[PDB]
């Protein structure tokens, strides 16, 4: 998890874009990949459910054979109740989009390391 | 914030962009009533350069007194001699309104610059309340004045 | 006299444009609304028949 | 690109017609076209939760109203449309969906297949 | 005294920011404006 | 099933000089359309079971086999049509139409036309 | 408050009673536009619920938006859709004010307890504007919408 973050040099910059199916999205805040892009908001506005649908949307791209929009999904969940994350399983696997994705869930539970560590695995998993 | 505050001691020129004004679209985004350097001059910047900045951040500042009257009070409506200032702040605006030149890339607009004199005599222009005939938005985002002469002409259709 | 030339003249054209766009109109329309339904009756029962041997296996 | 420039520009103006010579009351038709367009496109934007989808039938449904063509009916209706458009040209512009998914761009061949079939869609949704 | 079996028209300001004088004329001249034959209204004021 | 195909058609809908009928036309394509989206949702087929393997993992695994039978060997009918005569109702409606609108309506048209020549004249 | 904060994560159904409402006077005094549960949906009660409460919920937000210019300027010279919209978006806020059978000695009050269907009907009908032509107080401490239009007569 450590490792660090690699330099200038190995990256390429954008220039593909990254869809969601979400208009307003893609249009007006047009995302690429690789990217970084907050989602910032109050709760649950089907808080989370904007992460669901354009991970669902990513399916047809992931039904796609690409990988320039076959696109692995990685979920960090910080603090979410396995309730609620049993819910966003849930409804990843009845879109099963989840065959694409890592889910990290350090729900609510979790010792607080846990769910700090956790992006950190995610960030590493997605290296 | 403290820090800044210290910052700007240091300061001898400051570029305080206004995110506000970037609110209101623009790029230049700047702050402008905030945007300073404390070494303009009627001598070194000589008193043209000088004065009519200093009349301008003048109008600007009245420009937001008015602001004042008119959010509740009205918008293409009250007293008009003041809209006549408004107007012309707001050709100052937009004329202030230059294109990004390399951000054309997402704009489109091929950034301009203007060299200081016809800038001063830009603004003395339309100070001179010229283009009162002519109107706002082909101001905007431009470099030289001319460009928003010619732009007034493609807004006529 | 030139009157009553161009009365009949509207009267007489208006007579033939709107029974001629009455005629065209009626068959093909016509035939266009048992083909739709049809369609929409058979579409249905395809999906009715279908969706449940899904349905069911499941 | 070739809408979403337009739009986030118009929308722009519809935004902010809300606030000068607004803060709530007005009237002026031209301008009152921007905001009933303007109104037509926060619909068009108007994603509910729950909605994965593919961007040309994004594009698609928003270069209708872009394009102005729908304007007219009432947001209401629109969505409604919105939908039955889409099994429309799902169906039957799949043949053009095909190709302005391949285009990546809206070919103005594609465009025109849009106009009429739009309008056409429109009067179907009559007429 | 006149009648008619038989100019409608209201008298406002051109500018609000005063009060429901504009809503009483509105109001009452379409309070009016169904009962009569020739229907036509004229606004003075704004 | 599987079921064939006719498309909008708006002129057709107004007309309907059986009077009985008129509105419903309008609501009845949008009826249609309720089953052209439905239909055009869903696909017709789940999948099949390999139930030998599901036997390998069921300890129970006569039951796989006896459900397999009367699954597999089973075909439950088309849900059935009850209504044809639609087309019919119609088509004789269309001599409706045309014979007895075409003719007297045709027949009208001459006179005009036979006027306006020598108006012309 | 981070207490609550973060006790909102855990939430599934939010009961925010709102002192404001309840200055209005009002036992409910609820806050909806705050007390949100994650379960009401669309989904989970009933889109009807949602909708005729999206128009609600906007009304009402939108009036929230209100209330403030208004607070300068009366609606007076401000739209009168907007008039009718407000009061009934209050109106609609008296409606779900509601008698406590228990607090009967508190409320002076008799409870009501009113099942879904009265409960939608009730929106529905004001949104109709059907109700409109009425009196605000009339939607006050009403048991089914139909206690409204009683109380409508004994009111006028």
């Amino acid at each position: 998890v450590g490792l660090k973050a690699p330099g200038i040099i190995p990256r390429i910059s954008v220039r593909e874009p990254m869809q969601t199916g979400i208009k307003a999205v893609d249009s007006l805040v047009p995302i690429g990949r690789g990217q970084r892009e907050l989602i910032i908001g109050d709760r649950q506005t089907g808080k989370t459910s904007i992460a669901i649908d354009t991970i669902i949307n990513q399916k047809r791209f992931n039904d796609g054979t690409d990988e320039k929009k076959k696109l692995y999904c990685i979920y960090v969940a910080i603090g979410q109740k396995r309730s609620t994350v049993a819910q966003l399983v849930k409804r990843l696997t009845d879109a099963d989009a989840m065959k694409y994705t890592i889910v990290v869930s350090a729900t609510a539970s979790d010792a607080a390391p846990l769910q700090y560590l956790a992006p950190y695995s995610g960030c590493s998993m997605g290296e | 914030d403290p820090a800044p505050a210290t910052t700007f001691a240091h300061l001898d020129a400051t570029t305080v962009l206004s995110r506000a004004i970037a609110e209101l679209g623009i790029y230049p985004a700047v702050d402008p009533l905030d945007s300073t350097s404390r070494i303009m001059d009627p001598n070194i910047v000589g008193s043209e350069h000088y004065d009519v900045a200093r009349g301008v951040q003048k109008i600007l500042q009245d420009y937001k007194s008015l602001q004042d009257i008119i959010a509740i009070l009205g918008m293409d409506e009250l007293s008009e001699e003041d809209k006549l200032t408004v107007s012309r702040a707001r050709k100052i605006q937009r004329f202030l309104s230059q294109p990004f030149q390399v951000a054309e890339v997402f704009t489109g607009h091929l950034g301009k610059l203007v060299p200081l004199k016809e800038t001063i005599k830009g603004f003395q222009q339309i100070l001179a309340g010229e283009y009162d005939h002519l109107p706002e938005q082909a101001f905007y985002m431009v470099g030289p004045i001319e460009e928003a002469v010619a732009k007034a002409d493609k807004l006529a259709e | 006299q030139l009157e009553e030339v161009k009365q009949a003249s509207i009267k007489q054209i208006q007579d033939a444009i709107d029974m001629e766009k009455s005629q065209q109109a009626l068959v093909q329309k016509r035939h266009y609304l048992f083909d739709v339904q049809r369609n929409n009756i058979a579409m249905a029962l395809e999906v009715t028949y279908r969706e449940r041997l899904h349905r069911v296996y499941r | 690109k070739q809408v979403a420039g337009t739009m986030k520009l118009e929308l722009a103006q519809y935004r902010e017609v809300a606030a000068f010579a607004q803060f709530g009351s007005d009237l002026d038709a031209a301008t009152q076209q921007l905001l009933s367009r303007g109104v037509r496109l926060t619909e068009l934007l108007k994603q509910g939760q729950y909605s994965p989808m593919a961007i040309e039938e994004q594009v698609a449904v928003i270069y209708a109203g872009v394009r102005g063509y729908l304007d007219k009916l009432e947001p209401s209706k629109i969505t409604k449309f919105e939908n039955a458009f889409l099994s429309h040209v799902i169906s039957q512009h799949q043949a053009l969906l095909g190709k302005i998914r391949t285009d990546g761009k809206i070919s103005e061949e594609s465009d025109a297949k849009l106009k009429e079939i739009v309008t056409n869609f429109l009067a179907g949704f009559e007429a | 005294d006149i009648k008619t079996p038989e100019l409608i028209i209201g008298v406002s300001s051109d500018r609000g920011l005063c009060g429901a004088i504009h809503s009483s004329v509105a109001k009452q001249m379409k309070s009016e404006a169904a009962n009569l034959k020739e229907v036509k209204i004229i606004g003075v004021g704004d | 099933r599987k079921l064939a195909l006719k498309t909008i058609d708006w002129v057709a809908f107004g007309e309907i000089i059986p009077r009985n009928q008129k509105a419903v036309a309008n609501s009845l394509k949008s009826w249609n359309e309720t089953l052209t989206s439905r239909l055009a949702t869903l696909p017709e087929k789940p999948p099949a079971i390999d139930w030998a393997y599901y036997k390998a993992n069921v300890a129970k695994a006569g039951l796989v086999d006896d459900f397999e039978k009367k699954f597999n060997a089973l075909k439950v009918p088309i849900p059935e049509d009850k209504y044809t005569a639609q087309v019919d109702a119609e088509e004789k409606e269309d001599v409706k139409s045309c014979a007895e609108f075409l003719t007297q309506s045709k027949t009208r048209i001459q006179e005009y036309e036979k006027e306006l020549e020598k108006m012309r004249n």
